[PDB]
Protein backbone atom coordinates (compact mmCIF):
# COMPACT_ATOMS: atom_id res chain seq x y z
CA UNK A 1 0.00 0.00 0.00
CA UNK A 2 1.96 2.77 -1.48
CA UNK A 3 -1.12 4.37 -2.13
CA UNK A 4 -3.57 1.50 -0.65
CA UNK A 5 -2.54 -1.31 -2.68
CA UNK A 6 1.81 -1.57 -4.05
CA UNK A 7 2.14 0.13 -7.77
CA UNK A 8 5.57 1.89 -9.02
CA UNK A 9 5.04 5.56 -9.67
CA UNK A 10 6.46 8.91 -10.13
CA UNK A 11 4.15 10.02 -6.92
CA UNK A 12 5.14 6.94 -4.83
CA UNK A 13 8.65 7.64 -5.53
CA UNK A 14 11.27 9.16 -2.37
CA UNK A 15 14.60 9.77 -1.31
CA UNK A 16 17.06 7.42 0.06
CA UNK A 17 19.16 8.78 3.11
CA UNK A 18 20.45 10.47 4.67
CA UNK A 19 23.75 8.21 3.68
CA UNK A 20 27.59 9.59 2.79
CA UNK A 21 28.23 10.83 -0.61
CA UNK A 22 27.78 7.88 -3.55
CA UNK A 23 27.08 4.87 -0.70
CA UNK A 24 24.38 2.08 -1.50
CA UNK A 25 21.07 3.47 -0.41
CA UNK A 26 18.47 0.75 0.58
CA UNK A 27 15.39 0.10 3.10
CA UNK A 28 16.62 2.64 5.65
CA UNK A 29 20.57 1.64 5.47
CA UNK A 30 23.64 2.97 4.03
CA UNK A 31 26.17 0.39 2.64
CA UNK A 32 29.84 0.58 0.77
CA UNK A 33 32.02 -2.10 -0.36
CA UNK A 34 35.99 -1.11 0.19
CA UNK A 35 38.08 -2.95 -2.05
CA UNK A 36 41.49 -2.12 -0.61
CA UNK A 37 41.97 -5.71 1.68
CA UNK A 38 42.81 -4.99 5.48
CA UNK A 39 42.53 -7.07 8.62
CA UNK A 40 39.43 -6.83 10.66
CA UNK A 41 40.68 -4.27 13.00
CA UNK A 42 41.77 -2.08 10.29
CA UNK A 43 38.66 -2.61 8.44
CA UNK A 44 36.78 -1.79 11.72
CA UNK A 45 38.99 1.46 12.15
CA UNK A 46 38.50 2.07 8.50
CA UNK A 47 34.44 1.96 9.18
CA UNK A 48 34.61 4.01 12.12
CA UNK A 49 36.49 6.51 10.43
CA UNK A 50 33.73 7.39 8.10
CA UNK A 51 31.19 7.19 11.06
CA UNK A 52 29.58 3.67 10.03
CA UNK A 53 30.49 0.14 11.63
CA UNK A 54 31.01 -2.53 9.34
CA UNK A 55 28.13 -5.09 8.03
CA UNK A 56 25.50 -6.15 10.60
CA UNK A 57 23.31 -8.71 9.50
CA UNK A 58 19.63 -8.33 11.41
CA UNK A 59 16.89 -8.75 8.72
CA UNK A 60 16.86 -11.14 5.49
CA UNK A 61 13.65 -8.99 3.90
CA UNK A 62 15.37 -5.74 4.92
CA UNK A 63 19.01 -7.02 3.66
CA UNK A 64 17.81 -9.41 0.50
CA UNK A 65 20.08 -7.51 -1.26
CA UNK A 66 23.60 -9.10 0.30
CA UNK A 67 22.43 -12.33 -1.52
CA UNK A 68 24.13 -10.96 -4.60
CA UNK A 69 27.23 -9.94 -3.59
CA UNK A 70 30.50 -11.91 -4.92
CA UNK A 71 33.59 -12.55 -2.92
CA UNK A 72 34.13 -12.59 0.75
CA UNK A 73 34.26 -9.60 3.12
CA UNK A 74 34.51 -8.68 6.88
CA UNK A 75 31.73 -7.78 8.44
CA UNK A 76 31.19 -6.98 12.09
CA UNK A 77 30.76 -10.16 13.75
CA UNK A 78 33.03 -11.27 16.54
CA UNK A 79 33.06 -14.25 19.16
CA UNK A 80 33.41 -14.15 22.57
CA UNK A 81 35.46 -17.24 23.81
CA UNK A 82 34.13 -16.76 27.60
CA UNK A 83 31.13 -18.39 26.16
CA UNK A 84 31.45 -19.47 22.78
CA UNK A 85 28.59 -17.23 21.26
CA UNK A 86 28.83 -14.50 18.29
CA UNK A 87 28.49 -10.97 18.81
CA UNK A 88 28.32 -7.71 16.63
CA UNK A 89 30.43 -4.29 17.45
CA UNK A 90 27.00 -2.60 18.70
CA UNK A 91 27.06 -5.42 21.11
CA UNK A 92 23.49 -7.19 20.09
CA UNK A 93 23.37 -10.79 19.65
CA UNK A 94 23.44 -12.82 16.50
CA UNK A 95 19.31 -13.22 16.07
CA UNK A 96 18.75 -17.24 15.19
CA UNK A 97 17.88 -17.81 11.62
CA UNK A 98 19.83 -14.96 10.10
CA UNK A 99 23.38 -16.76 9.41
CA UNK A 100 25.29 -19.79 8.78
CA UNK A 101 28.42 -19.97 10.24
CA UNK A 102 30.94 -22.12 8.95
CA UNK A 103 34.37 -22.98 10.36
CA UNK A 104 37.00 -22.26 7.57
CA UNK A 105 40.10 -21.27 9.66
CA UNK A 106 40.24 -20.98 13.68
CA UNK A 107 39.65 -17.55 14.33
CA UNK A 108 37.93 -15.18 16.09
CA UNK A 109 36.42 -12.83 12.90
CA UNK A 110 33.26 -13.35 10.18
CA UNK A 111 33.81 -13.49 6.84
CA UNK A 112 30.21 -12.62 4.48
CA UNK A 113 29.32 -14.47 1.73
CA UNK A 114 25.86 -14.71 -0.37
CA UNK A 115 23.63 -16.11 0.68
CA UNK A 116 23.74 -15.11 4.04
CA UNK A 117 26.87 -16.95 5.33
CA UNK A 118 29.81 -16.31 7.71
CA UNK A 119 33.04 -18.01 7.36
CA UNK A 120 35.23 -18.11 10.29
CA UNK A 121 38.45 -16.24 9.68
CA UNK A 122 41.70 -15.27 11.56
CA UNK A 123 41.16 -11.88 12.38
CA UNK A 124 44.60 -10.67 11.08
CA UNK A 125 44.22 -12.19 7.66
CA UNK A 126 43.41 -9.18 4.83
CA UNK A 127 39.86 -9.07 3.45
CA UNK A 128 37.86 -6.84 1.46
CA UNK A 129 35.02 -5.21 3.63
CA UNK A 130 31.43 -3.84 3.78
CA UNK A 131 30.59 -0.70 5.96
CA UNK A 132 26.95 0.20 6.72
CA UNK A 133 25.19 3.19 8.17
CA UNK A 134 21.71 3.93 9.27
CA UNK A 135 20.27 6.23 7.79
CA UNK A 136 18.57 7.50 11.13
CA UNK B 1 36.84 -48.82 8.07
CA UNK B 2 36.22 -46.73 5.24
CA UNK B 3 35.50 -43.14 5.41
CA UNK B 4 32.22 -41.54 5.10
CA UNK B 5 32.14 -39.32 2.12
CA UNK B 6 30.13 -36.10 0.34
CA UNK B 7 30.73 -35.75 -3.24
CA UNK B 8 29.30 -32.61 -5.34
CA UNK B 9 29.08 -32.69 -8.83
CA UNK B 10 28.45 -29.90 -11.50
CA UNK B 11 28.18 -30.73 -15.74
CA UNK B 12 27.13 -28.24 -18.70
CA UNK B 13 27.29 -29.20 -22.19
CA UNK B 14 28.10 -27.79 -25.68
CA UNK B 15 27.07 -28.67 -28.80
CA UNK B 16 28.94 -26.77 -31.43
CA UNK B 17 30.64 -24.17 -29.05
CA UNK B 18 27.16 -23.47 -28.24
CA UNK B 19 26.90 -23.72 -24.29
CA UNK B 20 23.86 -25.64 -23.60
CA UNK B 21 20.63 -24.58 -20.99
CA UNK B 22 20.69 -27.31 -19.02
CA UNK B 23 23.23 -27.73 -15.70
CA UNK B 24 22.99 -30.57 -13.47
CA UNK B 25 23.49 -30.68 -9.73
CA UNK B 26 24.03 -33.72 -8.17
CA UNK B 27 25.02 -34.64 -3.91
CA UNK B 28 26.03 -38.56 -3.13
CA UNK B 29 26.42 -39.18 0.26
CA UNK B 30 29.25 -42.53 0.62
CA UNK B 31 28.77 -43.05 -3.40
CA UNK B 32 24.49 -42.89 -2.98
CA UNK B 33 22.84 -40.51 -4.83
CA UNK B 34 20.69 -37.99 -2.68
CA UNK B 35 19.92 -35.20 -4.14
CA UNK B 36 19.53 -34.53 -8.01
CA UNK B 37 18.65 -30.70 -9.61
CA UNK B 38 17.99 -30.28 -13.20
CA UNK B 39 18.81 -26.61 -13.25
CA UNK B 40 17.42 -25.33 -10.26
CA UNK B 41 14.52 -28.03 -10.37
CA UNK B 42 16.15 -29.96 -6.96
CA UNK B 43 14.64 -33.36 -6.17
CA UNK B 44 15.51 -35.72 -2.81
CA UNK B 45 15.20 -27.16 0.23
CA UNK B 46 16.19 -23.12 -0.43
CA UNK B 47 19.87 -24.29 0.13
CA UNK B 48 19.34 -26.96 -2.47
CA UNK B 49 18.25 -24.02 -4.99
CA UNK B 50 20.51 -20.77 -3.75
CA UNK B 51 24.03 -21.13 -4.03
CA UNK B 52 24.19 -24.56 -5.01
CA UNK B 53 22.43 -25.00 -8.30
CA UNK B 54 24.47 -21.88 -8.77
CA UNK B 55 27.88 -23.64 -8.97
CA UNK B 56 26.40 -24.55 -13.03
CA UNK B 57 26.05 -21.50 -13.97
CA UNK B 58 29.14 -20.05 -12.86
CA UNK B 59 30.47 -23.75 -15.11
CA UNK B 60 28.18 -22.46 -17.83
CA UNK B 61 30.24 -19.36 -18.18
CA UNK B 62 32.78 -21.49 -17.43
CA UNK B 63 32.83 -23.39 -20.51
CA UNK B 64 31.92 -20.47 -22.59
CA UNK B 65 35.70 -19.33 -22.75
CA UNK B 66 37.19 -22.96 -23.73
CA UNK B 67 38.32 -22.16 -26.91
CA UNK B 68 37.79 -25.70 -28.73
CA UNK B 69 37.12 -25.68 -33.29
CA UNK B 70 36.54 -29.47 -32.72
CA UNK B 71 32.53 -29.60 -33.32
CA UNK B 72 30.05 -31.67 -31.72
CA UNK B 73 30.05 -32.37 -28.04
CA UNK B 74 32.00 -31.26 -25.23
CA UNK B 75 31.27 -31.75 -21.67
CA UNK B 76 32.93 -29.76 -18.36
CA UNK B 77 32.12 -31.13 -15.01
CA UNK B 78 33.22 -30.18 -11.73
CA UNK B 79 33.75 -32.62 -8.72
CA UNK B 80 34.21 -31.77 -5.05
CA UNK B 81 34.68 -34.64 -2.28
CA UNK B 82 35.84 -34.71 1.31
CA UNK B 83 36.44 -37.50 3.04
CA UNK B 84 36.01 -37.64 7.39
CA UNK B 85 38.28 -41.09 8.62
CA UNK B 86 38.64 -43.24 11.74
CA UNK B 87 40.85 -40.80 13.20
CA UNK B 88 38.80 -37.40 12.60
CA UNK B 89 41.37 -36.39 9.85
CA UNK B 90 39.40 -35.04 6.56
CA UNK B 91 40.63 -35.54 3.19
CA UNK B 92 39.32 -32.97 0.20
CA UNK B 93 39.72 -33.03 -3.67
CA UNK B 94 38.53 -30.33 -6.34
CA UNK B 95 38.86 -31.26 -9.79
CA UNK B 96 37.64 -30.04 -13.28
CA UNK B 97 36.98 -33.15 -16.59
CA UNK B 98 36.48 -31.75 -19.60
CA UNK B 99 35.19 -34.67 -22.01
CA UNK B 100 35.92 -36.95 -19.19
CA UNK B 101 39.32 -35.94 -19.05
CA UNK B 102 41.17 -34.02 -15.67
CA UNK B 103 42.52 -30.82 -16.60
CA UNK B 104 42.83 -28.77 -13.61
CA UNK B 105 42.88 -29.51 -9.51
CA UNK B 106 43.15 -27.32 -6.64
CA UNK B 107 45.70 -28.33 -3.93
CA UNK B 108 44.73 -27.82 -0.49
CA UNK B 109 48.43 -27.64 1.02
CA UNK B 110 50.10 -25.45 -1.80
CA UNK B 111 47.11 -23.56 -1.82
CA UNK B 112 47.63 -23.48 -5.90
CA UNK B 113 46.32 -25.33 -9.09
CA UNK B 114 48.23 -28.08 -10.20
CA UNK B 115 47.57 -29.08 -13.94
CA UNK B 116 48.38 -32.49 -15.77
CA UNK B 117 51.35 -32.57 -18.16
CA UNK B 118 49.75 -33.00 -21.42
CA UNK B 119 49.81 -29.61 -23.40
CA UNK B 120 46.43 -29.76 -24.77
CA UNK B 121 45.71 -30.22 -21.01
CA UNK B 122 47.41 -27.11 -19.76
CA UNK B 123 46.26 -25.05 -22.79
CA UNK B 124 42.26 -25.83 -21.70
CA UNK B 125 43.57 -25.47 -17.80
CA UNK B 126 45.05 -21.63 -19.21
CA UNK B 127 42.03 -20.86 -20.77
CA UNK B 128 40.26 -21.31 -17.72
CA UNK B 129 41.93 -19.89 -14.77
CA UNK B 130 42.79 -16.65 -17.08
CA UNK B 131 38.79 -16.26 -17.38
CA UNK B 132 38.63 -16.97 -13.60
CA UNK B 133 41.75 -14.13 -12.97
CA UNK B 134 40.45 -11.56 -14.72
CA UNK B 135 36.69 -11.59 -13.55
CA UNK B 136 38.03 -12.42 -9.84
CA UNK B 137 35.51 -15.52 -9.81
CA UNK B 138 37.64 -18.63 -8.22
CA UNK B 139 40.11 -17.30 -5.39
CA UNK B 140 41.86 -18.64 -2.74
CA UNK B 141 39.12 -18.21 -0.29
CA UNK B 142 36.76 -19.66 -2.16
CA UNK B 143 38.74 -22.92 -2.45
CA UNK B 144 38.67 -23.23 1.06
CA UNK B 145 35.35 -21.84 2.08
CA UNK B 146 33.90 -24.71 -0.84
CA UNK B 147 35.83 -27.21 1.16
CA UNK B 148 34.91 -25.65 4.18
CA UNK B 149 30.92 -26.18 3.50
CA UNK B 150 31.53 -29.89 2.06
CA UNK B 151 32.95 -30.94 5.66
CA UNK B 152 30.38 -28.71 7.57
CA UNK B 153 27.73 -30.48 5.16
CA UNK B 154 29.12 -33.82 6.15
CA UNK B 155 29.36 -33.83 9.63
CA UNK B 156 25.53 -32.52 9.78
CA UNK B 157 24.27 -35.87 7.23
CA UNK B 158 26.52 -38.01 9.84
CA UNK B 159 25.25 -36.54 12.92
CA UNK B 160 21.76 -36.78 11.57
CA UNK B 161 22.15 -40.95 11.19
CA UNK B 162 21.25 -40.80 7.69
CA UNK B 163 24.17 -42.44 6.47
CA UNK B 164 23.96 -44.87 9.34
CA UNK B 165 26.81 -47.50 8.69
CA UNK B 166 25.75 -50.97 10.15
CA UNK B 167 28.20 -54.23 10.46
CA UNK B 168 26.26 -57.43 8.91
CA UNK B 169 28.10 -60.62 10.18
CA UNK B 170 28.78 -63.45 7.26
CA UNK B 171 26.31 -66.43 7.42
CA UNK B 172 29.61 -68.97 7.04
CA UNK B 173 28.40 -72.67 5.19
CA UNK B 174 31.16 -75.45 4.67
CA UNK B 175 30.30 -78.14 1.69
CA UNK B 176 31.84 -80.81 0.33
CA UNK B 177 32.33 -82.07 -3.16
CA UNK B 178 32.01 -85.93 -3.97
CA UNK B 179 35.49 -88.56 -4.29
CA UNK B 180 36.48 -88.37 -7.61
CA UNK B 181 39.57 -90.92 -7.29
CA UNK B 182 39.34 -90.74 -3.29
CA UNK B 183 40.10 -86.75 -2.91
CA UNK B 184 36.95 -84.32 -1.89
CA UNK B 185 37.03 -80.69 -2.91
CA UNK B 186 35.92 -78.39 0.41
CA UNK B 187 34.42 -75.59 -0.08
CA UNK B 188 33.60 -72.33 2.72
CA UNK B 189 30.95 -69.86 1.34
CA UNK B 190 30.54 -66.63 3.59
CA UNK B 191 27.67 -64.56 2.34
CA UNK B 192 25.39 -61.33 3.59
CA UNK B 193 28.31 -59.70 4.96
CA UNK B 194 29.16 -56.30 5.26
CA UNK B 195 31.53 -54.39 5.07
CA UNK B 196 33.69 -55.59 1.95
CA UNK B 197 37.15 -56.34 4.15
CA UNK B 198 37.12 -59.74 5.48
CA UNK B 199 39.47 -63.03 5.74
CA UNK B 200 38.44 -66.50 4.47
CA UNK B 201 41.10 -69.14 4.10
CA UNK B 202 41.62 -73.53 4.66
CA UNK B 203 44.35 -74.24 7.57
CA UNK B 204 45.24 -77.93 8.15
CA UNK B 205 46.04 -78.52 11.64
CA UNK B 206 45.52 -74.73 12.33
CA UNK B 207 48.02 -73.52 9.84
CA UNK B 208 46.58 -71.32 6.29
CA UNK B 209 47.18 -73.61 3.09
CA UNK B 210 49.07 -70.87 0.81
CA UNK B 211 47.23 -68.79 -2.09
CA UNK B 212 47.96 -71.39 -4.53
CA UNK B 213 47.12 -74.58 -3.02
CA UNK B 214 43.32 -73.14 -2.66
CA UNK B 215 40.81 -71.50 -5.25
CA UNK B 216 38.76 -68.40 -4.76
CA UNK B 217 35.55 -66.74 -5.80
CA UNK B 218 35.86 -63.18 -6.00
CA UNK B 219 33.98 -60.69 -3.17
CA UNK B 220 30.22 -60.34 -5.05
CA UNK B 221 27.56 -57.71 -4.12
CA UNK B 222 24.64 -60.45 -2.52
CA UNK B 223 22.18 -57.55 -2.20
CA UNK B 224 20.29 -55.56 0.44
CA UNK B 225 24.00 -53.58 0.05
CA UNK B 226 26.05 -56.98 1.12
CA UNK B 227 28.70 -59.51 -0.23
CA UNK B 228 29.56 -63.09 -0.65
CA UNK B 229 32.56 -64.54 -1.39
CA UNK B 230 34.16 -68.55 -1.03
CA UNK B 231 37.24 -70.20 -0.47
CA UNK B 232 38.02 -73.76 -1.65
CA UNK B 233 40.39 -76.84 -1.61
CA UNK B 234 41.47 -80.35 -2.79
CA UNK B 235 41.73 -82.93 0.22
CA UNK B 236 42.42 -86.99 0.16
CA UNK B 237 38.67 -88.60 1.79
CA UNK B 238 40.26 -89.46 5.90
CA UNK B 239 41.90 -86.37 6.02
CA UNK B 240 38.03 -83.89 6.17
CA UNK B 241 39.12 -83.74 10.39
CA UNK B 242 42.64 -82.05 10.12
CA UNK B 243 40.60 -79.16 7.34
CA UNK B 244 39.08 -76.15 9.18
CA UNK B 245 37.68 -72.62 7.43
CA UNK B 246 39.07 -69.71 9.30
CA UNK B 247 36.66 -65.88 9.08
CA UNK B 248 37.63 -62.89 10.39
CA UNK B 249 35.28 -59.95 9.90
CA UNK B 250 35.22 -56.35 11.46
CA UNK B 251 37.03 -58.42 14.94
CA UNK B 252 34.67 -61.32 14.57
CA UNK B 253 36.98 -64.48 14.05
CA UNK B 254 35.43 -68.36 13.66
CA UNK B 255 36.83 -71.40 12.70
CA UNK B 256 34.16 -73.70 10.86
CA UNK B 257 35.00 -77.88 10.70
CA UNK B 258 33.99 -80.16 7.34
CA UNK B 259 30.88 -81.11 8.24
CA UNK B 260 30.12 -85.30 8.80
CA UNK C 1 24.35 15.00 -1.32
CA UNK C 2 23.58 12.78 1.53
CA UNK C 3 19.91 11.75 -0.42
CA UNK C 4 19.83 9.63 -3.67
CA UNK C 5 17.04 9.02 -5.83
CA UNK C 6 14.21 9.75 -6.05
CA UNK C 7 13.31 5.68 -6.03
CA UNK C 8 10.67 3.30 -5.32
CA UNK C 9 10.86 2.82 -1.84
CA UNK C 10 12.14 -0.66 -1.31
CA UNK C 11 14.51 -0.63 -4.46
CA UNK C 12 18.39 0.14 -4.43
CA UNK C 13 19.68 2.95 -4.60
CA UNK C 14 23.10 4.13 -6.34
CA UNK C 15 23.95 7.44 -7.64
CA UNK C 16 20.62 8.48 -8.16
CA UNK C 17 19.86 4.93 -10.12
CA UNK C 18 16.95 2.77 -8.89
CA UNK C 19 17.76 -0.91 -8.74
CA UNK C 20 16.40 -4.34 -7.62
CA UNK C 21 17.14 -8.02 -8.80
CA UNK C 22 14.65 -10.87 -9.17
CA UNK C 23 15.20 -14.61 -7.93
CA UNK C 24 12.24 -15.81 -10.40
CA UNK C 25 13.61 -17.56 -13.51
CA UNK C 26 11.51 -15.85 -16.70
CA UNK C 27 12.74 -15.79 -20.31
CA UNK C 28 13.90 -12.49 -21.77
CA UNK C 29 10.37 -11.13 -22.65
CA UNK C 30 8.86 -11.78 -19.70
CA UNK C 31 11.80 -10.57 -18.15
CA UNK C 32 11.58 -7.04 -20.13
CA UNK C 33 7.72 -7.03 -19.08
CA UNK C 34 8.12 -7.49 -15.47
CA UNK C 35 10.55 -4.63 -15.59
CA UNK C 36 8.21 -2.48 -17.24
CA UNK C 37 5.58 -3.45 -14.91
CA UNK C 38 7.34 -1.51 -11.87
CA UNK C 39 8.08 1.71 -14.12
CA UNK C 40 11.59 0.37 -15.22
CA UNK C 41 13.75 -1.74 -17.64
CA UNK C 42 16.13 -4.50 -17.71
CA UNK C 43 19.55 -3.51 -16.85
CA UNK C 44 21.13 -0.87 -18.92
CA UNK C 45 24.86 -0.46 -18.84
CA UNK C 46 25.94 2.74 -19.92
CA UNK C 47 28.97 3.91 -17.39
CA UNK C 48 31.82 1.57 -15.72
CA UNK C 49 32.15 4.97 -12.74
CA UNK C 50 28.31 5.47 -12.23
CA UNK C 51 27.65 1.56 -12.23
CA UNK C 52 30.76 0.27 -10.77
CA UNK C 53 28.60 -1.36 -7.95
CA UNK C 54 27.73 -4.12 -10.68
CA UNK C 55 31.67 -5.11 -10.06
CA UNK C 56 30.42 -7.23 -6.95
CA UNK C 57 26.97 -8.61 -8.62
CA UNK C 58 27.29 -12.78 -8.42
CA UNK C 59 26.18 -14.76 -11.11
CA UNK C 60 24.62 -13.88 -14.67
CA UNK C 61 20.97 -12.08 -15.24
CA UNK C 62 19.02 -10.68 -17.99
CA UNK C 63 19.70 -7.11 -19.15
CA UNK C 64 18.48 -4.92 -21.87
CA UNK C 65 21.05 -6.12 -24.75
CA UNK C 66 19.69 -7.55 -27.67
CA UNK C 67 21.21 -8.21 -31.42
CA UNK C 68 18.66 -7.25 -34.32
CA UNK C 69 20.33 -9.38 -36.92
CA UNK C 70 19.25 -7.21 -40.12
CA UNK C 71 21.67 -4.23 -38.82
CA UNK C 72 23.39 -6.40 -36.88
CA UNK C 73 25.33 -5.13 -33.74
CA UNK C 74 24.14 -5.14 -30.20
CA UNK C 75 21.63 -2.07 -28.75
CA UNK C 76 19.49 -1.36 -25.49
CA UNK C 77 15.51 -2.30 -25.76
CA UNK C 78 15.13 1.80 -26.14
CA UNK C 79 16.68 1.31 -29.35
CA UNK C 80 19.86 3.74 -27.83
CA UNK C 81 23.44 1.85 -28.80
CA UNK C 82 25.49 -0.33 -27.14
CA UNK C 83 28.60 2.55 -26.16
CA UNK C 84 32.12 1.09 -27.12
CA UNK C 85 34.53 -0.01 -24.53
CA UNK C 86 31.77 -0.46 -21.54
CA UNK C 87 30.88 -4.67 -22.52
CA UNK C 88 33.07 -7.45 -23.51
CA UNK C 89 30.02 -9.68 -25.32
CA UNK C 90 31.04 -13.75 -24.74
CA UNK C 91 29.42 -16.23 -27.49
CA UNK C 92 27.60 -18.68 -24.52
CA UNK C 93 24.80 -20.03 -25.81
CA UNK C 94 23.55 -19.00 -30.07
CA UNK C 95 20.86 -16.69 -28.96
CA UNK C 96 19.99 -12.40 -29.57
CA UNK C 97 19.78 -11.46 -25.87
CA UNK C 98 22.22 -11.08 -23.67
CA UNK C 99 23.11 -11.54 -19.72
CA UNK C 100 24.96 -9.33 -17.34
CA UNK C 101 27.57 -10.77 -15.59
CA UNK C 102 30.30 -9.41 -13.07
CA UNK C 103 32.89 -7.43 -14.34
CA UNK C 104 30.80 -5.53 -17.12
CA UNK C 105 30.57 -9.02 -19.22
CA UNK C 106 27.56 -10.11 -21.80
CA UNK C 107 26.85 -13.21 -22.10
CA UNK C 108 24.61 -14.53 -24.97
CA UNK C 109 22.26 -16.51 -24.67
CA UNK C 110 18.96 -18.22 -25.84
CA UNK C 111 16.14 -15.07 -25.38
CA UNK C 112 13.33 -18.19 -24.18
CA UNK C 113 15.75 -19.52 -21.15
CA UNK C 114 14.68 -18.38 -18.16
CA UNK C 115 17.18 -16.77 -15.82
CA UNK C 116 16.54 -14.27 -12.99
CA UNK C 117 16.98 -10.41 -13.99
CA UNK C 118 17.95 -7.12 -12.66
CA UNK C 119 15.47 -4.26 -13.32
CA UNK C 120 17.31 -0.46 -13.46
CA UNK C 121 14.96 3.06 -13.87
CA UNK C 122 16.00 4.80 -17.14
CA UNK C 123 18.14 7.49 -16.09
CA UNK C 124 17.08 10.84 -15.38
Amino acid sequence: SLFNQEVQIPLTESYCGPCPKNWICYKNNCYQFFDESKNWYESQASCMSQNASLLKVYSKEDQDLLKLVKSYHWMGLVHIPTNGSWQWEDGSILSPNLLTIIEMQKGDCALYASSFKGYIENCSTPNTYICMQRTV
Amino acid sequence: MEPHSLRYDFTVLSWDGSVQSGFLTEVHLDGQPFIRCDRQKCRAWDRETRDLTGNGKDLRMTLAHIKDQKEGLHSLQEIRVCEIHEDNSTRSSHHFYYDGELFLSWNLETKEFTMPQSSRAQTLAMNVRNFWKEDAMKTKTHFHAMRADCLQELRRYLKSGVILRRTVPPMVNVTRSEASEGNITVTCRASGFYPWNITLSWRQDGVSLSHDTQQWGDVLPDGNGTYQTWVATRICQGEEQRFTCYMEHSGNHSTHPVPS
